[PDB]
């Protein structure tokens, strides 16, 4: 897991820049029945996506694969059907708390050069302030459509303490902030992958969750908190 | 007096395209919606915000 067989390029999602094609091979797109893209998600191995549980995935959508320009049609995608949605029980649509919802496919995708699986931390792993970290997906480039192409970018995990200056009582334990360095995940992230690389290896630290109403670029996004979650997510596995 | 709240957009990264009843314009009009937090001057298509107040 973690390590894409075509690597990411960085410079070091508004202000974001263009990925390497195929370079973020866990970053899948959830798109509705008339194939509109809406969210991001993440796989974490042949048969389950990780993704926002305010994006509210049903056995409707789909989850693609494999993309890079959704404007092309030369890409091998996977267009994958969702066979049934678990939102975590404890999400909290007043806060936003809790923001996580698993995807089990219908059918496992396959991996291949472009298509793989980002690694789930452990609940007790410790993801530094200060860290840069990576973010992608297909948001809004400026606060319309969304971009063809995959977006990335570099930003700095910030301190709750630190988040709190900015949003106050609204950062819950859950949650995870990063950026307010320039750029912003932005309409269209939600759901898609906040990594960390640790140890030669991508870990999802965060789900694009929310923040600044216009995208700003000077005010922290908040991410859900997996090292909170993923204790959730392993027993949601096995017992389904 | 519902179509007299404000366009929300929400803090969730989301996209939603809805539909909202301008004031100022006076129309029923399109915008992206994050996916949460939203208020009651907010539906899925314009003829649903039409057929509910022009």
């Amino acid at each position: 897991c973690g390590v894409p067989a075509i690597q990411p390029v960085l410079s070091g999602i508004v202000n974001g820049e263009e990925a390497v094609p195929g370079s973020w091979p866990w970053q899948v797109s959830l798109q509705d029945k008339t194939g509109f893209h809406f969210c991001g998600g993440s796989l974490i191995n042949e048969n389950w996506v990780v993704t926002a549980a305010h994006c509210g995935v049903t056995t409707s959508d789909v989850v693609v694969a494999g993309e890079f320009d959704q404007g092309s049609s030369s890409e091998k995608i996977q267009k994958l059907k969702i066979a049934k949605v678990f939102k975590n029980s404890k999400y909290n649509s007043l806060t936003i708390n809790n923001d996580i919802t698993l995807l089990k496919l219908s059918t496992a995708a396959s991996f291949s050069q472009t298509v793989s699986a980002v690694c789930l931390p452990s609940a007790s792993d410790d993801f530094a302030a200060g860290t840069t970290c990576v973010t992608t997906g297909w948001g809004l480039t400026r606060y319309a459509n969304t971009p063809d192409r995959l977006q990335q970018a570099s930003l700095p995990l910030l301190s709750n303490t630190n988040c709190k200056k900015y949003w106050g009582t609204k950062i819950k334990d859950a949650m995870i902030c990063a950026g307010a360095s320039g750029v912003s995940s932005c309409m269209g992230d939600s759901g898609g992958p906040l990594v960390c690389k640790k140890n030669g290896a991508w870990t999802l630290v965060g789900i694009v969750s929310w923040g600044s109403s216009t995208c700003s670029t000077s005010t922290p996004g908040v991410y859900a908190r997996v090292t909170a979650l993923v204790n959730w997510v392993q027993q949601t596995l096995a017992a389904n | 007096s519902i179509c007299s709240e404000p366009k929300k957009v929400g803090r969730c990264k989301g996209y939603f395209p809805r539909f909202y009843f301008d004031s100022e314009t006076g129309k029923c009009t399109p915008f992206i919606y994050g996916g949460c937090g939203g208020n009651g001057n907010n539906f899925e298509t314009l003829h649903q915000c039409r057929a509910i107040c022009r």
